[PDB]
C-alpha cells in the first residue's frame, strides 16, 4: 500500500535511524498539504516569458512540475526525505522553459545564500536540461567545490546524457530514470538519457506525488526529474545523519549501496553499454570501508597521436589506470602529473579508432601516493618495476608503448619494449594482493573478482597477447576483452 | 492544399522497393522538426510506422526506412508486401501554425495480381417496391481486378443516362474489387419497356445482364 | 496495455455543439500532451488542436480557430473538445493521439491514437432505411436485400441473424444525390435449398433506432 | 585567447544575449568595468546594449544583452575567459 517506487529504494535490511535542499524549478504551490509550511519561496525568479501564441492563463497549471517534485524530495505521506526542509527558486516559466542565464542566477544567489545562513549542508536539486553549456558546468563546478552536493536529470531524449548541461558537469550526480521493472524508462518515443555521464538511475516512471490541482490532490509523472528527486531526497537523508559527510563520499556510497546488474543493458546502443552504469539507487544504511569508483573518459578521437585523459576527484586518488579501444588498436595508458594530481591518459594507435582512458578513483584517508615508472628494457624478463619504499603498496600496473610489433610482491611485469608504470601508495593498514584468472579460449573476455570484503583497485592484462583489447573494472570486478588470456585484479582493504 | 507535399499515389509488385517523398519549408522540416510518418490500413487508425526521420517502433519491419533532408523527408519500403497496401502520412510541427501538420497522404498499391473478370448479378424491381409506386434496378459487379469498370445501362436497345448512381469501386476482403450500380425508373416505365440490361465493361470486355417485366 | 478510447460522437445540424472526450488508461496522463486529429470520409489526416500536460501549452488549426476548445482533466485521464458552431465540413472521425510532453524542447510522434469517434454534422435529420426482398429465380441461386433511402451511415447486415456467414457478400452503400445512402445485401445458396431453407436478412441501422427483418422468397 | 561558444543544439541557441566569463581571479570591480568599457566601445559604434548582470561570487563576468556583430569586439576586451551565447533549458 506503499508506492513502489519508495519501497524500491529502500533495502532489504532497512533501519529508519540540519540540511538544506534547493530547488530550482518552477513555481511550486506552497500551500500543498505535503509540503505545507517545510518549503519555503525565496523570491528567487528569473524565467523568460511564455510563448503567448500558445499560452491560456486561465487554463495553465504554472505550478504542476515544481510541486510535484517537491513533493517526491520531501512530502510528508509520499516522499522520501519526508518533511525535509526545502527552498525553491523559480527558474522554469508556466511552459517549462529557462535559460542557462537564468539558471546561473540561481546558482549564484544559491552561492550567496550558503555564506549567510550557518554553514551545514546543502543539496540542489536541478530537474532540467539544455545543450552542453562550459558555463553552466562550470559554475556547477565551482559550487559543488564549495561543498554543495548538486543532483541533476539526466535527460529524456534517449542520447547520451554528455550532451546535455548540466547532466555533463562531472561533479554533479546526474540520474537516469528506471521503472518498476528496474529498466530504463521510455518517455514517448523517447526516454531516458544514458552514458559515462549518467551516475545511477531511480526511480522515474508512475511516480505519485503532490498535484497542485488541490491541496490534497495527488497525481503520478514520469522523467528524469522524478528520478533524479529521489536521489536529492536520499542525499538528503544520508547528509540529515551525518552532516559532514563530503560529496566524494556522498558519491562514492551512493555508487557503492546501489542495486547492481538489475538493467537489461540491451536497451542501450551497444557502445554505451560499457560506459552506462548498471546501478539503481536505493538508501545506504550508513551512518557508519575502502570504497572505489571507475571513471570512463570521453572518447580520443580518430588522430593518431590523440591521447584520452579521466581524471578523479579532488577528494580521491587515482589507484590505477587502464584503457579499452573496440579494435584493440591502442598503445596503452600512463599515469602522470597533472597540476599536482595524477591522471589516467591512454594513447592512440596510428591508424583508425580511438581509445578510452578508464581511471579507478578511490577514497584512502592520509594516502600518499606517486608513480615510478621504468623504460623499456629489451630482456627477456621484461620490464619490471615495483614499490621500493617501505609501507608503499602496489594498488596498479599501467603500460604504454611506441609502435605495435610486440610478439613472442608488489612488482609491475610489462612487454620488453613498453614503459611500465606503478601506482604506490602510503596509507595506514593499507594492504593489497594480486589475484589472477586465465582461460586458454577467450570467448570474448576474461574476468576476475575480489572477494567479498576487498575492493578492486587495478585491472590489467598479463602481456605478450595480441588478441587484447583493454580493461577496467566493473565494480570488483576485473574484466579483460579479447577480440591465452590472463586477467590481474589488485585488491585492497583497510585494517 | 496541405503544407506537407506527398504524392497522391504509389505503387509496386511484391518484393519491389518505392519511395514516398514528403516536401515542406523552411517553418516546418527546414527549420529543424522531425518528421513522423503513420500507416493506415483501411478502416484503422493510423499507427506511427517512423519516428524521428528514421526510427523504427518495436514491431515495423527493417523493411521500413526513413530519412530528412533540407526541407524533404523520404519513407522507403523495400521487399514491399501486400500487407503494405495502406495510406501513408508525413508529419511535422510548423512553428507558424504552432501544430504538428499532417501531409496530404499517400495511398500506396501493391500490384501484380492475375486479371479476373467481374461476376454480374442484376436484379428487378421487387413486386414490393412497384406497390409502393418506386422501381430500383439492381447491378453488382463482384471479384473484379483491376479495380476500375464502366457500367452502362439500356432500355431495351438504347442507352438510359437519367436515374443511375454508381459506386466506387472498392477491395473486398479477398482482395478483388466490387461495385454498384442503381438504376431509378417510375413502375410505368419498367412496365412499358420489353428490358433493362446491365453492361459492364471491364479491361475492354462487355459482360451484360438483362431482366424484363413479369 | 496503453489505451485510448474516444466518445461523444453523433449527429448534430449545423450551428449545433457537441462534446467529444477521450479516456485513457495504462500510462501516465499527467507527463503526455494530447491531441485530436480529424478524418473526413475519404480524406486526409488534419490536425485540430493540441495541448500539452499541464494545459500551458494550447494550439488549433485556423478552422477551428474560436468555435473549438480542448481542454483536459488530469484527475480524470480525460481530455475533451468542446465544439461550437458545427458546420458541414468539421463531419469527420475524430482521433486523440498522445506525444510525451518534452516542454517544447522536442516535438515527438504521436505515438499511440484511439480509434476514433464518428461526427456528423448535416442538414439532414437521420432516416431508416426502406428494405425490400431481392427474390431469386441445379447450381447455386442468388437473393438478397435492398436497403434503401437511409442517413447517416452505416446499417449492418446479417443473415438468419448471424447462422449464415458463407456466400454472404454486402456490398458498399451508394450516396444519392438526395444526401440518403441505399446498400445491398447478397447471398449465394444452394438453389435446391430454395423453398426450404427460408432466409432472413437482418438490417440493423443504430442512427435511427431501427431493426427490419426481411423474409426473402422465390418468386 | 578567448574562445566563443553556442550550444551545439540549434533551435535552443537564443543569439542576442551572452555571458562573457573573465579570467579566474577577476575581481568584481574589474569585471564591473569591464561591463562598462565593453557598452562604451559598442556605444561609439553605434550599437545599444544592455548589461543585465554582473556576477561576482561562483565566477567573475556579466550577462549583457547586444547584437551578434559586437562579439569579434567583446573577445579583445581585457580579462575575457571566454563568451558563451545563451540558451535554452527544459524541465525534465
Ligand atoms: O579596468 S579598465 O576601465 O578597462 O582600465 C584599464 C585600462 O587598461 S586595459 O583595459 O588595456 O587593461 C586603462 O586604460 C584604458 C584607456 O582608458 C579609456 O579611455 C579607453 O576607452 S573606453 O571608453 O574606457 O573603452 C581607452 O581605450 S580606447 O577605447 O581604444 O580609446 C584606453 O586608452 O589602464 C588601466 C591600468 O592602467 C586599466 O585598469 S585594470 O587593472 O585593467 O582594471
Ligand atoms: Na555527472
Ligand atoms: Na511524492
Amino acid at each position: 500500500s506503499i508506492p513502489w517506487n519508495l519501497e524500491r529504494i529502500t533495502p532489504p535490511r532497512y533501519r529508519a535511524d540540519l540540511v538544506e535542499v534547493y530547488l530550482l524549478d518552477t513555481s511550486i504551490q506552497s500551500d500543498h498539504r505535503e509540503i505545507e509550511g517545510r518549503v519555503m519561496v525565496t523570491d528567487f525568479e528569473n524565467v523568460p516569458e511564455e510563448d503567448g501564441t500558445r499560452f491560456h492563463r486561465q487554463a495553465s497549471k504554472c505550478d504542476s512540475h515544481g510541486t510535484h517534485l517537491a513533493g517526491v524530495v520531501s512530502g510528508r505521506d509520499a516522499g522520501v526525505a519526508k518533511g525535509a526542509s526545502m527552498r525553491s527558486l523559480r527558474v522554469l516559466n508556466c511552459q517549462g522553459k529557462g535559460t542557462v542565464s537564468g539558471t546561473l542566477i540561481g546558482l549564484e544567489f544559491i552561492r550567496k545564500s550558503q555564506l549567510v545562513q550557518p554553514v551545514g549542508p546543502l543539496v540542489v536539486l536541478l530537474p532540467l536540461a539544455g545543450g552542453y553549456s562550459r558555463v553552466l558546468n562550470a559554475a556547477c563546478q565551482r559550487l559543488a567545490r564549495a561543498g554543495v552536493v548538486l543532483v541533476t536529470a539526466a535527460g529524456n531524449f534517449r542520447d547520451d546524457a554528455c550532451l546535455y548541461s548540466p547532466a555533463s558537469a562531472p561533479e554533479v550526480i546526474t540520474v537516469g530514470a528506471t521503472n518498476a521493472q528496474d529498466q530504463p524508462v521510455t518517455l514517448g518515443t523517447l526516454g531516458t538519457n544514458f552514458g559515462r555521464c549518467v551516475d545511477l538511475f531511480a526511480p522515474g516512471e508512475d511516480i505519485i506525488g503532490a498535484s497542485s490541482d488541490c491541496s490534497t490532490c495527488f497525481v503520478s509523472q514520469s522523467g528524469t526529474s522524478q528520478a533524479a528527486a529521489h536521489v536529492a531526497g536520499i542525499a538528503a537523508m544520508m547528509l540529515s545523519a551525518e552532516p559532514e559527510l563530503t560529496l566524494a563520499e556522498l558519491r562514492q556510497r551512493l555508487i557503492h549501496f546501489s542495486a547492481k546488474d538489475v538493467i537489461n543493458e540491451a536497451w542501450f546502443p551497444e557502445d554505451q553499454r560499457v560506459l552506462t552504469p548498471n546501478l539503481v539507487a536505493a538508501l545506504p544504511p550508513s551512518t557508519h570501508q575502502l570504497f572505489c569508483r571507475t571513471v570512463w573518459s570521453a572518447h580520443s578521437g580518430p588522430t593518431r597521436m590523440a591521447t584520452a585523459i579521466a581524471r578523479c576527484a579532488p577528494d580521491e586518488e587515482l589507484l590505477s589506470c587502464s584503457s579499452f579501444s573496440r579494435s584493440g588498436k591502442r598503445r596503452g595508458e600512463r599515469m602522470e602529473a597533472q597540476g599536482g594530481k595524477l591522471v589516467c591518459r591512454a594513447h592512440n594507435a596510428f591508424g583508425g579508432e580511438g581509445v578510452y582512458a578508464i581511471a579507478r578513483c578511490c577514497l584512502l584517508p592520509q594516502a600518499a601516493c606517486s608513480v615510478h615508472t621504468a623504460p623499456p628494457a629489451e630482456a627477456s624478463m621484461g620490464t619490471r618495476v615495483h614499490c621500493h619504499q617501505q609501507g608503499h603498496v602496489l594498488t596498479g600496473c599501467s603500460s604504454h608503448w611506441e609502435v605495435e610489433d610486440l610478439g613472442t610482491p608488489n612488482q609491475c611485469v610489462g612487454h620488453r619494449e613498453a614503459s611500465i608504470h606503478a601506482s604506490c601508495c602510503h596509507a595506514p593498514g593499507l594492504e593489497c594482493k594480486v589475484k589472477e584468472h586465465g582461460i586458454p579460449a577467450p570467448q570474448g573476455q576474461v574476468t576476475v573478482a575480489c572477494e567479498e570484503g576487498w575492493t578492486l583497485t587495478g585491472c590489467s592484462a598479463l602481456p605478450g597477447t595480441s588478441h587484447v583489447l583493454g580493461a577496467y573494472a566493473v565494480d570488483n570486478t576485473c574484466v579483460v576483452r579479447s577480440r591465452a588470456v590472463t586477467a590481474v585484479a589488485i585488491c585492497c582493504r583497510s585494517r | 492544399e496541405s503544407v506537407l507535399t506527398q504524392p497522391p499515389s504509389v505503387s509496386g509488385a511484391p518484393g519491389q522497393r518505392v519511395t514516398i517523398s514528403c516536401t515542406g519549408s523552411s517553418s516546418n522540416i527546414g527549420a529543424g522538426y522531425d518528421v513522423h510518418w503513420y500507416q493506415q490500413l483501411p478502416g484503422t487508425a493510423p499507427k506511427l510506422l517512423i519516428s524521428g526521420n528514421s526510427n523504427r517502433p518495436s514491431g515495423v519491419p527493417d523493411r521500413f526506412s526513413g530519412s530528412k533532408s533540407g526541407t524533404s523527408a523520404s519513407l522507403a519500403i523495400t521487399g514491399l508486401q501486400a500487407e503494405d497496401e495502406a495510406d501513408y502520412y508525413c508529419q511535422s510541427y510548423d512553428s507558424s501554425l504552432s501544430g504538428s501538420v499532417f501531409g496530404g497522404g499517400t495511398k500506396l498499391t501493391v500490384l501484380g495480381q492475375p486479371k479476373a473478370a467481374p461476376s454480374v448479378t442484376l436484379f428487378p424491381p421487387s413486386s414490393e417496391e412497384l406497390q409502393a409506386n418506386k422501381a430500383t434496378l439492381v447491378c453488382l459487379i463482384s471479384d473484379f481486378y483491376p479495380g476500375a469498370v464502366t457500367v452502362a445501362w439500356k432500355a431495351d436497345s438504347s442507352p438510359v443516362k437519367a436515374g443511375v448512381e454508381t459506386t466506387t469501386p472498392s477491395k473486398q476482403s479477398n482482395n478483388k474489387y466490387a461495385a454498384s450500380s442503381y438504376l431509378s425508373l417510375t413502375p410505368e416505365q419498367w412496365k412499358s419497356h420489353r428490358s433493362y440490361s446491365c453492361q459492364v465493361t471491364h479491361e475492354g470486355s462487355t459482360v451484360e445482364k438483362t431482366v424484363a417485366p413479369t | 496495455e496503453v489505451q485510448l478510447v474516444e466518445s461523444g460522437g453523433g449527429l448534430v445540424k449545423p450551428g449545433g455543439s457537441l462534446r467529444l472526450s477521450c479516456a485513457a488508461s495504462g500510462f501516465t496522463f499527467s507527463s503526455y500532451s494530447m491531441n485530436w486529429v480529424r478524418q473526413a470520409p475519404g480524406k486526409g489526416l488534419e490536425w485540430v488542436s493540441s495541448i500539452s500536460s499541464s494545459s500551458s501549452y494550447i494550439s488549433y488549426a485556423d478552422s477551428v480557430k474560436g468555435r473549438f476548445t480542448i481542454s483536459r482533466d488530469n484527475a480524470k485521464n480525460s481530455l475533451y473538445l468542446q465544439m461550437n458552431s458545427l458546420r458541414a465540413e468539421d463531419t469527420a472521425v475524430y482521433f486523440c493521439a498522445r506525444d510525451y510532453d518534452f516542454w517544447s524542447a522536442y516535438y515527438d510522434a504521436f505515438d499511440v491514437w484511439g480509434q476514433g469517434t464518428m461526427v456528423t454534422v448535416s442538414s439532414a435529420s437521420t432516416k431508416g432505411p426502406s428494405v425490400f426482398p431481392l427474390a431469386p429465380s441445379g447450381g447455386t441461386a442468388a437473393l438478397g436485400c435492398l436497403v434503401k433511402d437511409y442517413f447517416p451511415e452505416p446499417v449492418t447486415v446479417s443473415w438468419n441473424s448471424g447462422a449464415l456467414t458463407s456466400g454472404v457478400h454486402t456490398f458498399p452503400a451508394v450516396l444519392q444525390s438526395s444526401g440518403l445512402y441505399s446498400l445491398s445485401s447478397v447471398v449465394t445458396v444452394p438453389s435446391s435449398s430454395l423453398g426450404t431453407q427460408t432466409y432472413i436478412c437482418n438490417v440493423n441501422h443504430k442512427p435511427s433506432n431501427t431493426k427490419v427483418d426481411k423474409k426473402v422468397e422465390p418468386k | 585567447t578567448a574562445t566563443f561558444h553556442r550550444c551545439a543544439k540549434d533551435p535552443w541557441r537564443l543569439p542576442g544575449t551572452y555571458v562573457v566569463v573573465l579570467k579566474e581571479e577577476t575581481h568584481l570591480s574589474q569585471s564591473e568595468r569591464t561591463a562598462r568599457r565593453l557598452q562604451a566601445q559598442a556605444a561609439r559604434r553605434g550599437y545599444l546594449t544592455k548589461i543585465l548582470h554582473v556576477f561576482h561570487g561562483l565566477l567573475p563576468g556579466f550577462l549583457v544583452k547586444m547584437s551578434g556583430d559586437l562579439l569579434e569586439l567583446a573577445l579583445k576586451l581585457p580579462h575575457v575567459d571566454y563568451i558563451e551565447e545563451d540558451s535554452s533549458v527544459f524541465a525534465q
